[PDB]
RNA sequence: AUCGGCUCA
DNA sequence: CGCCGCGTCTGTTGAGCCGATG
DNA sequence: TCGAACTCAGACGCGGCG
């Protein structure tokens, strides 16, 4: 038990021993980037691959080249906090090492002319903060993983696109990482077809001729023929016995000297048996057997050279004479049968218009690039650089593996570029899958989808930038001088910086980070999207993708996904999932050996999971041995059933790796429905951090990990004992064992007080330790926005007692009491940001000043000299924040007014004002003003004051650091001086400075005094140089966008609280909208005086089946009874022994729980402070699927003297009578949500108007009117009302004269209407008659 | 002209202009340069290329992406021609000419109020002080408190109490229109009559939430006012809330009492066998009220009273008859609101929501309209009041597992084991085993469910004046499921018995079914199998609405014109109607 | 908002809508196929008047 | 004003 | 007359918020 | 002007070729 565990121990009801503990919640970003930037020596990962892939560049002629060597990253100019206050990116510079060597053109390899060696600056790359978020222009930003289809080969079958045919059509596809696709396909009458990049369909085999190899060689490669001989009289055919199979005979099959098979007789197995027992292969047959066949190998007249028959072409019987006479004693043919070997290639041949390579290349070349002449170089180049260039086609390291695995080769890796054999093999297996062998693939398998994260995406973008630069390097290298050309001149760093800074802040995936909670971070960083560059779209995706697949078990959560247009496209990663080395997903399992579940754990991918057989976590392990019951439940090949005790191989690790982390925090998940749990897990991420946070009385054990690993609480860095605690910093002193001998060993934590979170809520931290108590490494020292002693506490828990009450909770409504609003347990803080900029107009510069023309003296009380609000003054909508005046034209004048304006004395350049003001409807209390200035503008008084203040605090912090450092060092420099005698009475009598002057002895102490002086001198030099550095960094001028002089920036802070209309919701998915706030008296009060605080509705349980909340309510009332009993024991001031006995009685209550806490070890003050911390109610835990049961919960209820059934007698508030029946009462745990009312209500009577179409603007931000869409127009025509929509079409929207005269009549007391023509109609007239069409409306 | 294509300034000297100016500049430049080259008689090819580029510029101005590839702007996005300032969902005809923006309007979040009457709604103070501004100016100037308009502006903004008095004067008798989007059918916007409250939410009657299809869990609603004098009479006489109470799709009433009032009406009118005041006699409903309230009798305990009921079987006028009826106390309390034209056998039964709907319909048939409005409102009030007064909660003791559930599942598993044995010996084929297994599991499901419902419904055994009797139960789940408030038999079966067989995404039926329910908690992979069907339902619900809305639009656009013009067409014969009970029964 | 202007083209051009819309309303009138009219107007061939 | 992204019923 | 292939044109409604660019 | 774009899909009418 650590030091934040003896404070308050939460009781566990879990019953399964745990083997693996949850990993670091957000490893995927950290690992991905961390291997993006690391210097790999040999195994290219990261930047070194990107360089070494553009390995040195030579000239067009080949007269020199420059050779890449190495790289390094500088250190950033600013640390994170300054980089977020300032408003600038957080990045590092990239320094590359380069050599240019010049080799002479006179000598073949005369390389010894010049070797120039230096460093080159190109680009700057952003870094990852400690948690996993980038900062880009000062707004924290997160980029999301992606899940796309693995590059490789792919088979499938459309269900007859020409569905009138009703016959399925197969096809195959090759898709690489970077390059052009390739598709093979059938047609409704079995002719193979190809296409490149979804161009026009081309008859197949045109590639086969395009490889410049004709019918003979390749289509001998394709079929293997059937052998015949013309024995000078007749035909003999060689019969391999296993050929006539499933076939029928046309004549009496026989042998040279025997009769085997009769005519009209199918070749059964016995016939082949007889033939192979006879060992006969050569058989005379009638020559009619050749009538119907096809030639295999090209035969010519060997005398003249005339092709008797081109290969793979038809034949006849006169051609038998021709072949026999030409000198051919053998005939090769085709063993054809559409069910086994159909002539798909044969027909494809006799549809192709082609004979030689040149025709095929020409046809393709004018296909893809029509028009331009097909020179030989052009055709060859188009067909080479399309599929066979490492520069324009590369599969991958992973694509090759997937390719070679899907074709049943053996060697995993090879070349990254296509070739002849691969296309041949794809064709052969496609025809094979057509004939009935093998079967198609499917797409949703998590063994064909790959995740791609920060490192890989950034690598690709930076490679694009690099190749763009390589272009210009080749350009410039060839022409100019060489001996005086330093490499640094011939680069440009613009394209790299442009590409990188465009991707880190403009892409589809860089997003803001929702900072409502800790949940909102560590769910927005563990997210897996399927959209973006190279993926689907919200309308393309059908119904097959959005569905749950049997391979999601343990890799992706099934009950966590949004509800809008994109249901299944984005979904969160599970709890234990890794990522493989290629990129597929992996999950743990435990090995089983001879019935014993061992302890070593193996990770499995998505394809190996299907071979084995897997047990389940709920299977009752029989105390170290094998499983208890015979037919253990298991699953294999994607289905579940019952197996033996020995067949099993793996048992999964923990009872909760199927769910995410958002949905493993709701207790009793196993009782309530699926989609209600979806709504619960999906609106747990929208709570709002209240004033004082409060732990949950019923949680699922995984509070602490989420609160710590989200990086929002300040955790101890090294052990020690606390030195100084304050509301805004803590200074801790390390133990001796952990101090390496350089410094004095003090750590200083600066907590972050009230700050904006980019959803406009409040971030602040509170110290959590007292003064002078020890602290061990890994603890927490300061709770965050929404934590409590290191536990995620996200809303507050209230006494709910639900029954129907006078219809004020009709449908989902709530009915809060009125001491939920007195106690301030739901108020929140909201802060807001306003800005004002001054530029340089053509006339001149703006100014910030208090002398604003034409303002009454009243509004200018609240501005100081410099013209910026005070700190603490509270403003309401309409006031002035910053006084700004804009100069305008200077017209020239007459002497008399010169005299006048010199006596009255006020101005030279009569000047507009454009000051900043609070937009109406806003109020609050300014809390912080910031001023940014260029380098060259005179600093006004207040910026000077602010910077001087901040310097004062910085110097205090630095002197305190170096001073407690030198407090240890001066304990040292006081102890060291004591050597050399004693001056005990005079030692401390005289001032400590007078310790370098007293009596000196020669033999060693001159060195002692000398080192006193020396180390003092270096200490003082370090101090002064350090302070000078810090002052220079503070007083440093800033950088602004061109044309801006200085900008101020003002904050505001409001305080919102509960009122009707405002939303709340529990964890299980029961929303609601407060309906009334009811005095204390009216609340139902139980038999003892204490009223209730919420009154829900029981008609909402039976119909949506979220039975979680009933059991959660019962545990709430059980867990508060023990708190009350401890309170009674403790106010009455009983004793220590009784507290020890009772509390120990409370922690031994389950059936066979795993947690056993023995507090006969705890010392008395520790027991007392624990009992102090439990007096508000004993917290309880309940892991997700290994929960608590009704017997245990009823034992709890009976320990505190409460009714076992769970429900008590409630009286009534208004009449004093008793409710007829018992009523449930317990403790729910419910949350705010930030759909407040103060951001929805809006009302308009007259305001702005547009410009091009003269009808009112829209949205609350700019005070607009609502919309009356065409659906309402149909509604209002169906009724029959015709004056009303004439009113809504002309005199409230567009008719100008109409609206002015309508307002006149209304204020005048007469209710009438003079309509005209909606003038956007005549806008339409002019847009049409601008095209050259004479729209124009006839007259009367 | 210019203002039809402005050039708007920015904060910092930048200008944002429509693409039209760009498209015009290109043509102007091409025209000038071609004229130049034409004057000097340049050689032919220059003239050819220049003319072709002029052609391309013009016919890219007319509409961008038609002839070749669209000429993009700086941002790799195509430009906006003329011909696409009229098309699409953003053009003039659909975005800006058929549906305007409108002022004199507002919107907010809705919530319930049950103290209303169904021709009323609530307005927050300040919404109504912002919508009705000029009426207030007029009243102030007429009373003579403010001389000029500016005096009225300041008096309204400072919010002096005379403003509240005037504002309460103005809104009286001035209906407003409430709307909720989407507006699928003509009952989507209605005309209510304001009542001022303090707060921030638009209160709304309970009974008119079935027409809007509104729930109170975060919906939003919009408010408009009618200005003129004709439109005000139209919002009173055509589209008020008490004038349309029959749906125009089919004449079925549209104010059925919804979900909580019906449980009160069902808990009043029921009978227990023992309660108290058994078998004593009363003199009217009033003494029944006194007895129930003083605590001398129970709200439902069988009695015989004297009642006086009116039939108007005569020529349109009422006649009265009296008698001793045999009823409980609850029904004799109800008889105080039925309005003097209905027979007493309307009340002698346990009033599930079908009986309430018949009650209202019969009132409408006999007595006309106004009594139906009054009567419906009184039903709502008394239902709420006597449903809160009982206290009706749901607790983990209510979900009652049948006792005979181990035996049924054990027998089913034995049977499936035997069929598997017979298969492994080769006697039976592949598919036959599958079919027989699913049949036996279905039969086990059915008899488990029947045992459950034979244990819930009638098991209260209670004794009075003798030995033992059995009556229908008082189990909170059973009352919420029987009367008709929420739920049904299938969903109680989910909560207590087996929860059936589940289907995999393909559509097949998986072999081994779920066996646990929501009280015992369920396993891991049983949950992981429920997820399939859950997501299929969720994914379908979100991708109907597109083509549903599209179909509605096409229908409204075809049937647009037709209106009823003439009285009698004078045509001859039409079509013939016959029943279609064919195939099966009616 | 009401006054208009005009450019005087140096050489005639062809309105899209009356050429590239479906059945062309020019190719239907002259009766000659569409491809010919594009290839004349793209400046690719000649034609005999 | 356009574009992208998250969210509500 | 009868395949067979090609370029247009459609795909819910109100609201709320914040970066990006000109 | 090299640079993408991808596997939306369902229906209808027209331009070629037999
Ligand atoms: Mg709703």
């Amino acid at each position: 038990y650590s030091y934040t565990e003896k404070k308050r121990i939460r009781k566990d009801f879990g019953k399964r021993p745990q083997v693996l503990d949850v990993p670091y919640l957000l490893s995927i970003q950290l690992d991905s980037f961390q291997k993006f930037i690391e210097q790999d020596p040999e195994g290219q990962y990261g930047l070194e691959a990107a360089f070494r892939s553009v390995f040195p560049i030579q000239s067009y002629s080949g007269n020199s080249e420059l050779q890449y060597v190495s790289y390094r990253l500088g250190e950033p100019v600013f640390d994170v906090q300054e980089c977020q206050i300032r408003g600038v990116t957080y990045s590092a510079p990239l320094r590359v090492k380069l050599r240019l060597v010049i080799y002479e053109r006179e000598a073949p390899e005369g390389t010894v002319k010049d070797i120039k060696e230096q460093e080159v600056y190109m680009g700057e790359i952003p870094l990852m903060t400690d948690n996993g978020t980038f900062v880009i222009n000062g707004t924290e930003r997160v980029i999301v993983s992606q899940l796309h289809r693995s590059p490789g080969v792919f088979f499938d079958s459309d269900k007859g696109k020409t569905h009138s045919s009703g016959k399925v059509l197969y096809n195959a596809r090759i898709i690489p990482y970077r390059g052009s696709w390739l598709d093979f396909e059938f047609d409704p009458k079995d002719n193979l077809f190809v296409r490149i990049d979804r161009r026009r369909k081309l008859p197949a085999t045109i590639i086969l001729r395009a490889l410049n190899y004709t019918t003979e060689q390749i289509l001998d490669l394709f079929f293997e023929k059937v052998i015949f001989e013309i024995r000078d009289n007749k035909l003999q055919m060689e019969l391999v016995p296993e050929r006539l199979r499933g076939e029928t005979a046309s004549f009496d099959i026989e042998a040279n000297g025997k009769v085997y098979v009769e005519k009209g007789r199918r070749i059964t197995a016995r016939h082949i048996r007889q033939l192979e027992k006879d060992d006969v292969k050569l058989i005379e047959v009638p020559v009619e057997y050749i009538a119907g066949k096809v030639v295999a190998k090209d035969y010519i007249d060997e005398s003249t050279g005339e092709l008797i028959c081109a290969a793979n072409m038809e034949l006849s019987l006169d051609l038998l004479a021709k072949l026999s006479q030409s000198g051919h004693k053998r005939i090769e043919t085709l063993f054809t049968n559409d069910l086994d070997h159909g002539p798909y290639i044969s027909e494809t041949l006799r549809v192709d218009p082609t004979n030689d390579r040149l025709s095929a290349l020409v046809e393709i070349y004018r296909m893809m690039r029509p028009g331009e002449p097909p020179t030989r170089e052009a055709a060859e180049s188009l067909f080479e650089n399309l599929f066979f260039s490492e520069d324009r086609y590369d599969l991958s390291a992973v694509g090759r593996m997937k390719f070679n695995r899907s074709l049943l080769r053996e060697e995993i890796e090879g070349s990254g570029i296509l070739s002849k054999d691969d296309i041949i093999d794809v064709m052969k297996k496609l025809i094979d899958i057509r004939n009935g062998k093998g079967e198609v693939d499917d797409i949703d398998h998590l063994g064909n989808r790959r995740i791609r994260s920060v490192g890989e995406m950034a690598e690709n973008q930076f490679r694009v930038g690099l190749v763009r630069v390589e272009r210009a390097v080749k350009e410039r290298l060839s022409l100019g001088d060489l001996d005086t050309l330093m490499p640094q001149d011939m680069i440009n760093a613009k394209p790299i910086s442009a590409a990188v800074k465009e991707f880190f802040g403009s892409s589809q995936l860089s997003q803001f980070m929702d900072q409502n909670n800790p949940l909102s971070e560590i769910t927005h960083k563990r997210r897996i999207s399927a959209l973006g560059p190279g993926g689907l779209t919200r309308e393309r995706a059908g119904f097959e993708v959005r569905d749950v697949h049997p391979t999601h078990y343990g890799r992706v959560c099934p009950i966590e996904t949004p509800e809008g247009p994109n249901i299944g496209l984005i979904n969160s990663l599970s709890v234990y999932a890794q990522t493989n080395e290629y990129g597929f997903l992996e999950t743990p399992y435990r090995k089983v050996t001879d019935g014993v579940v061992t302890d070593e754990i193996h990770y499995l991918s998505a394809i190996e999971e299907g071979n084995y057989v897997i047990a389940q976590a709920n299977s009752n392990l029989d105390e170290e041995g094998h499983f208890v019951e015979d037919l253990v439940t298991c699953r294999s090949k994607g289905e579940s059933s019952l197996f033996s005790r020995d067949q099993v191989d793996y048992m999964d690790v923990s009872t909760q790796q199927v769910v995410s982390v958002g949905a493993s925090l709701i207790p009793f998940l196993e009782h309530d429905d699926a989609n209600r749990a979806l709504m619960g897990a999906n609106m747990q991420r929208q709570a709002v951090p209240t004033l004082r946070a409060d732990k949950p009385l019923v949680g699922t054990g995984m509070e602490r990990a989420v609160a710590v690993d989200s990086g929002v609480t300040a955790v101890a860095k090294r052990g020690g004992v606390v030195q100084y605690v304050d509301a805004s910093r803590i200074v801790i002193k390390v133990n001796e064992d952990e101090m390496y001998p350089g410094e004095a060993g003090i750590d200083i934590y600066n907590l972050t007080k009230y700050t904006r979170s980019n959803q406009n809520t409040c971030i602040n931290q509170m110290p959590c330790v007292s003064l002078g108590e020890p602290v061990e490494r890994g603890d927490v020292l300061a709770d965050g926005p929404s934590t409590d002693l290191g536990e995620l506490a996200l809303g507050q828990n209230m006494r709910v007692a639900f029954m129907p009450w006078n219809g004020y909770n009709f449908e989902d409504s709530i009915l809060v009491s009125e001491r939920v609003v007195q106690e301030d347990r739901f108020t929140t803080i909201h802060i807001q940001e306003l800005a004002c900029v001054s530029r340089d107009t053509k006339l001149g510069p703006e100014e910030i000043t208090a002398d604003i023309p034409n303002v009454g003296e009243a509004a200018l009380s609240k501005l100081d000299e410099s013209g910026i609000v005070y700190i603490g003054a509270e403003v309401t909508g309409g006031d002035i924040l910053v006084g700004k005046v804009t100069p305008k034209g200077e017209t020239q004048l007459t002497p008399e007014e010169k005299l006048l304006r010199a006596i009255f004395g006020e101005k030279a350049s009569d000047v507009k004002d454009s000051s900043l003001r609070v937009p109406n409807g806003v109020s609050g209390t300014v809390i912080d003003v910031q001023v940014f200035t260029r380098d060259g503008v005179e600093k006004d008084k207040r910026a000077l004051e602010i910077e001087e203040m901040q310097l004062k605090q910085a110097k205090k912090d630095l002197s305190e650091e170096l001073q407690i450092l030198e407090a240890g060092l001066f304990s040292r420099i006081r102890a060291v001086l004591v050597a050399g005698g004693v001056e005990a009475e005079k030692l401390d009598k005289l001032p400590r400075d007078r310790w370098l002057e007293l009596g000196l002895t020669d033999e060693e102490k001159q060195n002692q005094l000398e080192q006193l002086a020396e180390q003092y001198d270096e200490l003082k030099h370090e101090f002064e140089k350090k302070l000078e550095a810090k002052r220079r960094k503070i007083t440093q001028g800033d950088d602004l966008a061109p044309g801006v002089l200085k900008i101020v920036k003002v904050y505001l802070a409001v305080k919102r609280r509960i009122q009707p209309g405002d939303k709340m919701a529990g964890r299980h998915g029961n929303k609601g909208v407060i309906s009334k706030i009811n005095p204390i008296e009216d609340m139902p009060y139980d038999e003892n005086g204490t009223p209730v605080d919420i009154v829900l509705n029981p008609l909402g349980v039976p119909s949506r089946m979220n039975i979680g909340q009933i059991l959660e309510t019962h545990l709430g009332m059980a867990a508060k009874g023990i708190g009350d009993k401890i309170n009674a024991m403790l106010k009455q001031q009983q004793e220590v022994a009784k507290l020890r006995e009772f509390i120990q009685r409370a922690y031994d209550l389950g059936a066979d729980v795993r947690q056993k806490v023995d507090l006969s070890t705890f010392s008395d003050e520790e027991v007392m402070r624990l009992a102090e911390n439990l007096r508000k109610g004993m917290p309880i835990a309940t892991p997700v699927f290994d929960g608590a049961k009704e017997a245990e919960i009823k034992e709890l209820l009976k320990l505190g003297d409460l009714p076992t059934s769970g429900q008590i007698r409630l009286y009534d508030g208004r009449t004093g009578e008793q409710f007829e029946r018992p009523v449930t009462v317990g403790y729910m745990y419910m949350l705010k949500l930030n759909h407040l009312v103060d951001d929805k209500m809006h009302a308009r009577s007259t305001g702005s108007y547009s410009l091009v179409t003269q009808q009112p603007l829209g949205g609350k931000a700019q005070f607009g009117g609502q919309r009356f869409g065409e659906m309402e127009v149909w509604a209002l025509e169906a009724y029959g009302a015709a004056y009303t929509l004439q009113e809504m079409l002309t005199v409230k929207s567009d008719d100008v004269n109409g609206r002015t005269k309508m307002y006149k009549n209304i204020v005048d007391g007469n209710h009438q209407m003079e309509p005209g023509m909606p003038e956007s109609f005549n806008v339409l007239l002019k847009e049409i008659r601008s095209l050259g069409i004479n729209i124009e409306l006839e007259d009367e | 002209p210019p203002d039809l294509r402005p050039l708007v300034p920015l904060d910092g000297g930048r200008f944002a202009t429509s693409d039209l100016n760009d498209l015009y500049r290109r043509v102007i430049n091409r025209n000038n340069r071609l004229k130049r080259l034409l004057d000097l008689a340049a050689p032919d090819i220059i003239v050819r290329n220049e003319k072709r580029m002029l052609q391309e510029a013009v016919d890219a101005l007319l509409d961008n992406g038609r002839r070749g590839r669209a000429i993009t702007g700086s941002n790799k996005r195509p430009l906006k021609s003329l011909a696409d300032m009229i098309k699409g969902k953003q053009g003039r005809f659909r975005q800006n000419l058929l549906g305007k923006r409108v002022d004199y309007s507002g919107r907010s979040v809705i919530t319930v109020g049950p103290y209303l009457r169904l021709h009323q709604c609530g307005l927050p103070k300040k919404m109504a002080l912002e919508l009705f501004k000029p009426f207030i100016y007029g009243k102030l100037e007429l009373r003579g408190l403010a001389t000029t308009i500016k005096a009225a502006k300041k008096m309204v903004e400072r919010e002096e109490a005379v403003v509240w008095d005037i504002l309460d004067e103005v809104i009286r008798e001035h209906p407003v229109l409430l709307n909720r989007a989407p507006t699928l059918h003509r009952l989507g916007i209605q005309a209510f009559e304001p009542v001022l409250i303090e707060g921030k939410a638009i209160q709304l009657h309970p009974l008119v939430c079935a027409a809007y299809n509104a729930d109170f869990d975060g919906d939003q609603m919009a408010v408009h006012v009618p200005l003129t004098l004709e439109a005000q009479l139209e919002a009173r006489a055509l589209m008020m809330s008490t004038n349309n109470i029959l749906s125009p799709a089919n004449g079925e009433p549209i104010i059925v009492p919804s979900q909580d009032v019906v449980l009160g009406l069902y808990y009043m009118t029921r009978d227990c066998v023992n309660a108290k005041g058994e078998g004593m006699v009363l003199t009217g409903p009033k003494e029944a009220e006194r007895l129930y309230r003083s605590g001398l009798a129970s709200l439902h305990a069988r009695v015989k009273v004297r009642i006086t009921e009116y039939e108007k079987d005569a020529n349109g006028e009422l006649v009265a008859k009296t008698s001793l009826k045999d009823t409980t106390v609850g029904r004799a309390i109800l008889w105080m609101i039925v309005p003097k034209g209905l027979p007493y056998s309307i009340v002698n039964q346990a009033l599930g929501k079908k009986a309430i709907s018949k009650m209202l319909n019969t009132c409408y048939r006999i007595l006309g309209l106004k009594p139906t409005v009054i009567f419906a409102d009184q039903i709502m009030y008394t239902g709420f009041a006597y449903a809160a007064r009982s206290g009706a909660s749901v607790g983990i003791d209510d979900m009652v597992i049948p006792e005979k559930k181990h035996e049924i599942i054990s027998e089913a598993e034995a049977e499936v084991a035997e069929i598997q044995e017979q298969f492994q010996s080769g006697l039976v084929t592949a598919g036959e085993r599958y079919n027989k297994v699913i049949d036996i599991w279905a039969a086990a499901n059915d008899r488990v469910s029947k045992a459950m419902m034979d244990n819930l419904q009638t098991e209260t055994v209670i004794n009075r004046d003798g030995q033992e009797e059995k009556q229908v139960s008082f189990n909170s789940i059973y009352m919420m499921a029987d009367s008709g408030a929420r739920g049904s038999a299938a969903q109680i079966r989910q909560l207590a018995g087996m929860r059936g067989l589940m289907a995999k995404p393909d559509g097949s039926i998986i072999e081994t079914p779920i066996t646990a329910n929501f009280r015992e908690g369920l396993n891991v992979l049983q949950y992981f199998i429920s997820t399939h069907g859950a997501r299929k339902g969720l994914a379908d619900t979100a991708l109907k609405t597109a083509n549903s809305g599209y179909l509605t639009r096409r229908l409204v656009d075809v049937a647009q014109d037709l209106v009823v013009t003439e009285d009698d067409c004078g045509t001859h014969e039409g079509i013939m109607m016959t029943p279609v009970i064919e195939g099966g029964d009616v | 908002r009401e006054r208009m202007g005009h450019i005087e083209l140096a050489s005639p051009t062809a309105h899209i809508w009356f050429l590239k819309s479906l059945p062309s309303r020019i190719g239907l009138l002259l009766d000659m196929p569409l491809r010919d009219i594009e290839r004349v107007l793209y400046f690719e061939s000649y034609v005999v008047i």
